[PDB]
């Protein structure tokens, strides 16, 4: 409720880049904040490439120009190894152009994460067109950058990973591991795919283009009656497992008869502990889902939204508004079912689109959540709803609800689909919020205050 | 087998 | 200690806002020597004892006004327009805050009432074996709906997939072939109307027997895309208004709102059509539309859907129906071969049953529904707005009660069976003053 909503700052992108898809703080030291926008619609120098998407590093202190592009690739799309003689035809081995680099930004102290789920390739043998996906990874502060594209295998096309789509939703953990979820694998039954920094340098090798990284941890192919699940399509981290290595929050929105459900891996081996599912058949049970401490007891709850959540109004009419619902943990474990639910009331407003954990935005003790329904609004241009975290978990009211203070231009702005807060960039002892509108190409970010 | 579009 | 009393109202028009059973007196020498003003709204029946009488007590009272009352069709050629099933049209209630206006609703079910049929089918390569007996699919349909009605219309349109990545292969081969060598498959497509409706089921032959199966990867295809264009592109299938039927024919799940982010595709459906030269021109643009907003097109466009599916996907479609209102789900066999029976059965049971619902009320305004059907069996609550196991030419009814509270200006909403045309237009007027 503290933050200065009256006046955010705002970000502006190329037009129909989608500034604003992915929203990231960055702190390669306490001096130098920074804030990244992805761009996956941005045009880049790379030669043969349209639109490769791009990844933006804004500054604090704004003027005059704030926002740049991080070169993570300067080259174009290599060529065929065994076709460079050939007979006639030079031809692309991968395919770069409207890769969509940039749709998941990522960073966890001087590293950061850049991925592009639609980048495709041909593979060195038979011509296909898999979407295996890839990432780049940049360390000690660009001093050097690191290809890995984990599906990319001799496992090819549908039947293996040749669709997954690396890093369609991806995460740091609180150690800088590498977290990513590709829903498409061994016909989009889903994965998630995980590997330490070093790991990833210590078998990096750009001449070959199927990497192995050793030691990775991936869960495996299931039998048929999986396929079409998405495991992957949103992922989150924290403690569920009672240790003290973090453990992964994978959505998998059309598992079990497409009611969905979300799981939860431990950290250490990938195996499963915890499955919660979803009450109305395609309700996109979770599409988007985060971890963090709700009712400050030290231990970390979940939360999993729900946008195509159809409800009935009083009078006896349907509606989509959408719903997120929260599981606390306890001691013991966590309970099957969801400790309160929050519910949208705009109807197509999709409510739970995006989470994100604020941090404690008004130093009560207790953490709070901000919530996006993409085309809620009067005008449909997007809302964010900030709920606050208590002694019984988060608020029935929301505490805040932030819009955009333009006006509805003919196309969607897509207001709250990018969110990302816990951090106080400022420094001025209370976090802040990234929230992103990529339907015009801004990014907005809002400032707590005492 | 038979999986996806009849990829038997 | 009623609640008249204690409300203090300082004037008439307070006294009636505050309760229904009150009632203002301005006859002087009511007052006792030291009361407030706050006592003349009152109980009716306390203060006929306390000394007020009848011709100094203003207590308005909602009344009820029909407007229009055109009768059911009766035995002694009609378009449909002129055929009702549902009185009365139009009624004004004036509504006293805190008091029900209850009026009664005819409906009778019409005879030999027209139909149009529209057939979706999935043409990907898993529905192979399905296509080929559906050849004579037009005339026996013809032949089998004469005993059903005198008019009927029949129309076919068939889909696929969105025409990207990664629900297909991209590369310049398989965008010619998706199939092997061995099959001579079409290219992929999204939807494309292949026959309007129409009463010659021998255009609808020929032209089934000219259509080539097609292909693409993920098992769950894109009918939802499908379904909406059909619902929403009205003229251009020719949908009269009448019993309109959508028959969707598949052996696999279906793609929705959320799986276009797989492919980059953001923007929602926008539930308008997109037809160019009969084909959908904007899979590559919109999302897949949800349940929820297939729910909004289907409704308002009166669309009564069938599920003619195979007996593996069963559980999915039959959870599909509980979410769509007037849709039904059967079992396909595998060369689409009891198609016909299967939407005999399907229409019977869609077509003996009726359900109301109404349009959005203001904030204090309130409906229930009171149903009565045939043999007795009395319908509350939820089961008031339906009545079921209705025969050709049976009459039901419904008393809907409207209650109002708050005092907004004039309202109005309207109360529809689903499926058809006809509605009761109900226009409210409150009472918030004395006359
Ligand atoms: C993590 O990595 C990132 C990225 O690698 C890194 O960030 C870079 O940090 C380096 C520091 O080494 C930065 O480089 C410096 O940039 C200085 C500012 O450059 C801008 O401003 C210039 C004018 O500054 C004057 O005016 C301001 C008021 O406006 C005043 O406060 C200043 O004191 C100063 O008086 C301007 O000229 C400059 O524009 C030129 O440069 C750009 C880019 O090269 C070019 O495109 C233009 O055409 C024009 O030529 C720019 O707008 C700059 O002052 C400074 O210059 C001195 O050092 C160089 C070193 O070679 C000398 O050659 C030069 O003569 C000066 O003595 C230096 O260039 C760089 O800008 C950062 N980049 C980004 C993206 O952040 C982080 O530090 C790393 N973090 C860690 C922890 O390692
Ligand atoms: C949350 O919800 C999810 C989803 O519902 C649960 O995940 C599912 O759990 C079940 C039960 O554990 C899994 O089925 C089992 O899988 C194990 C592991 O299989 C692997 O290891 C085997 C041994 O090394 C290996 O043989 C397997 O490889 C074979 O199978 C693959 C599948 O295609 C095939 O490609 C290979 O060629 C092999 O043929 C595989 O690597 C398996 O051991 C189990 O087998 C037992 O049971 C079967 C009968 O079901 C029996 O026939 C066997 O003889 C054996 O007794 C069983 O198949 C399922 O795979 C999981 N699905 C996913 C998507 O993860 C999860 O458990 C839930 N969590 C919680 C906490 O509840
Ligand atoms: C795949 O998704 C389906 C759909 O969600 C899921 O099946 C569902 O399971 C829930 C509970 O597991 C069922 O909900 C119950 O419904 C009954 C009435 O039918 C209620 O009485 C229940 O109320 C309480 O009582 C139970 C004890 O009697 C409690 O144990 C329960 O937790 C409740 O507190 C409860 O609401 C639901 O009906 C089914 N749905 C269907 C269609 O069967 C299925 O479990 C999922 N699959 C997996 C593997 O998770
Ligand atoms: C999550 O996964 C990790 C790794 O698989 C699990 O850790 C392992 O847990 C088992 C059982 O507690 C440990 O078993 C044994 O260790 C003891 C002493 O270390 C030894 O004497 C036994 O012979 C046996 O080997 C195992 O060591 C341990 N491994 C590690 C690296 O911790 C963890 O328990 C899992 N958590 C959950 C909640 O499933
Ligand atoms: C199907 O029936 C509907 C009505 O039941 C027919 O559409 C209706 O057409 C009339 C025009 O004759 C529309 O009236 C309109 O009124 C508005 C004001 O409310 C005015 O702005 C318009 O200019 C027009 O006069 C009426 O709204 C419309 N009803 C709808 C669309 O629901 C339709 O022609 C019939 N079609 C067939 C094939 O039978
Ligand atoms: C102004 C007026 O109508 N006053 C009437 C009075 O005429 C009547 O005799 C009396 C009996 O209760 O009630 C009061
Ligand atoms: C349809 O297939 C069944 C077997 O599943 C067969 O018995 C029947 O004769 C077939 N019908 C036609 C019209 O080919
Ligand atoms: C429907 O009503 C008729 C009375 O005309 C009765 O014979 C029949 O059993 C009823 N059917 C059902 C399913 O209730
Ligand atoms: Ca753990
Ligand atoms: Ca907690
Ligand atoms: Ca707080
Ligand atoms: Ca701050
Ligand atoms: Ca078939
Ligand atoms: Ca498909
Ligand atoms: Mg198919």
């Amino acid at each position: 409720f503290n933050l200065d909503a009256e006046a955010p700052a705002v970000l502006s992108g190329p037009p129909g880049s989608f500034f604003g898809f992915s929203v990231e703080f960055y702190r390669p030291g306490t001096d130098g904040v920074s804030v990244l926008v992805g761009a996956p619609k941005a045009n880049t120098s790379q030669p043969g490439v349209l639109q490769g998407g791009a990844v933006y590093l804004c500054p604090w202190g704004a003027s005059p120009t704030q926002c740049t592009p991080i070169e993570f690739d300067s080259k174009g799309s290599r060529l065929l190894e065994s076709s460079l003689s050939s007979s006639e035809g030079e031809e692309p081995v991968e395919y770069k152009s409207l890769q969509w680099f940039g749709a998941t930004v990522r960073a966890h102290g001087s590293s950061i994460l850049a991925c592009a789920p639609l980048y495709s390739w041909r593979t060195e043998k038979e011509p296909l067109s898999d979407p295996v996906g890839t990432c780049y990874l940049s360390t000690d502060n660009f001093t050097r950058i690191l290809e890995y594209a984990p599906c990319r295998s001799d496992f090819s096309w549908a039947a293996g990973q040749g669709y997954c789509q690396g890093g369609f939703s991806a995460e740091f953990t609180k150690t800088g591991r590498v977290v990513l979820g590709g829903p498409g694998s061994y016909f989009w039954q889903g994965q998630i795919l995980s590997a330490t920094q070093e790991q990833i340098a210590e078998s990096y090798y750009p001449e070959y283009l199927i990497n192995l990284v050793q030691g990775q941890l991936q869960t495996r192919q299931a039998s048929s009656i999986y396929d079409d699940s998405y495991l992957g399509y949103s992922v989150a981290v924290g403690e569920f497992s009672g240790d003290d290595t973090e453990d992964f929050v994978a959505g998998v929105p059309k598992g079990n008869l497409t009611y969905g459900y979300v799981t939860i891996l431990n950290g250490s081996d990938i195996r499963s502990l915890y499955n919660f599912s979803g009450e109305q058949m395609a309700s996109y049970f979770g599409y988007a889902v985060a971890a963090t401490d709700v009712n400050g007891d030290g231990l970390d709850d979940l939360l999993v939204g729900a946008p195509l959540l159809m409800d009935r109004t009083p009078d006896g009419r349907p509606q989509e508004v959408g719903r997120v619902y929260v599981y606390l943990q306890h001691p013991a474990g966590i309970e099957p079912t969801p400790t309160l639910t929050l519910t949208g009331h705009d109807e197509f407003g999709r409510f739970g689109s995006s989470l994100t954990p604020l941090g404690d935005l008004d130093q009560d003790g207790y953490n709070d959540v901000a919530i996006g329904a993409p085309f809620g609004g009067e005008t449909q241009q997007g809302v964010v709803f900030v709920f606050p975290g208590g002694p019984g978990g988060l608020g029935s009211k929301p505490s805040q609800v932030l819009q955009p203070l333009w006006a509805a231009s003919h196309t969607p702005d897509f207001f709250g689909s990018a969110l990302r807060g816990g951090r106080d960039l400022d420094g001025n002892g209370y976090p802040d919020l990234i929230v992103g509108s990529f339907g015009v190409d801004k990014a907005v970010v809002y400032r707590g205050r005492p | 087998a038979c999986r996806g579009d009849g990829w038997c | 200690e009623n609640r008249c009393l204690k409300a203090n109202a300082k004037s008439c028009g307070e006294c009636i806002q505050a309760g229904p059973n009150c009632g203002w007196c301005t006859n002087s020498t009511f007052l006792q020597e030291g009361m407030p003003t706050s006592a003349r709204c009152d109980d009716l029946e306390a203060l006929k004892k306390k000394g007020c009488p009848p011709d100094d007590i203003e207590n308005p009272r909602g009344s009820k006004d029909i407007k229009k009352n055109k009768n059911v069709t009766n035995r002694s050629k009609l378009k449909p327009e002129d055929i009702t099933q549902i009185q009365p049209q139009q009624l004004v209630l004036r509504l006293r805050s805190g008091e029900p206006q209850t009026f009664t609703l005819k409906f009778k079910r019409a005879e030999d009432y027209p139909i149009d049929l529209y057939y979706l089918m999935d043409l990907s390569y898993s529905m192979k074996d399905d296509l080929e007996n559906v050849k004579s699919l037009g005339t026996d349909l013809m032949n089998e709906m004469r005993r059903i009605t005198s008019d009927f219309r029949i129309g076919f349109g068939s889909f696929v997939e969105k025409t990207v990545m990664p629900y297909i292969s991209t590369t310049p081969a398989k965008l010619r072939n998706p199939c092997t060598s061995e099959q001579n498959c079409t290219t992929p497509f999204s939807y494309k109307n292949v026959l309007s409706l129409t009463n010659k089921g021998e255009v609808f032959n020929e032209l089934v027997g000219k259509q080539r199966i097609s292909g693409n990867l993920d098992s769950p295809e894109g009918g939802f895309d499908a379904i909406m264009q059909v619902a929403v592109c009205g003229s251009l299938i020719g949908w009269r208004n009448v019993t309109r039927l959508l028959v969707f024919s598949t052996d696999a799940g279906f793609h929705f709102a959320g799986d276009g982010k797989l492919g980059g595709i953001v923007l929602p459906n926008d539930g308008q059509c997109h037809l160019e030269n009969n084909m959908y021109t904007m899979s590559h643009y919109y999302d897949y539309p949800s349940i929820a907003h297939l729910v909004q097109k289907l409704s308002e466009n009166n669309i009564q859907t069938i599920f003619a599916v195979t007996e593996e996907f069963q559980p999915v479609y039959k959870e599909l129906k509980n979410l769509i209102p007037k849709s039904a789900v059967g079992t396909l066999s595998a060369n689409s071969s009891n198609v016909i029976q299967l939407i005999i059965d399907a229409y019977n049971s869609l077509s003996s049953e009726v359900i109301l619902e109404n349009g959005k009320l203001s904030e204090g305004v309130t409906i229930s529904y009171k149903s009565y059907c045939k043999n007795g069996v009395n319908g509350t609550g939820e089961n008031g707005r339906k009545c079921s196991n209705i025969s050709i030419g049976d009459e039901v009814q419904f008393e809907i009660s409207i209650t109002s509270n708050k005092c907004p200006d004039s309202d109005s909403f309207k109360i529809r069976p689903l499926g058809f045309t006809e509605e009761v237009e109900v226009i409210l007027q409150y009472i918030c003053e004395c006359e």
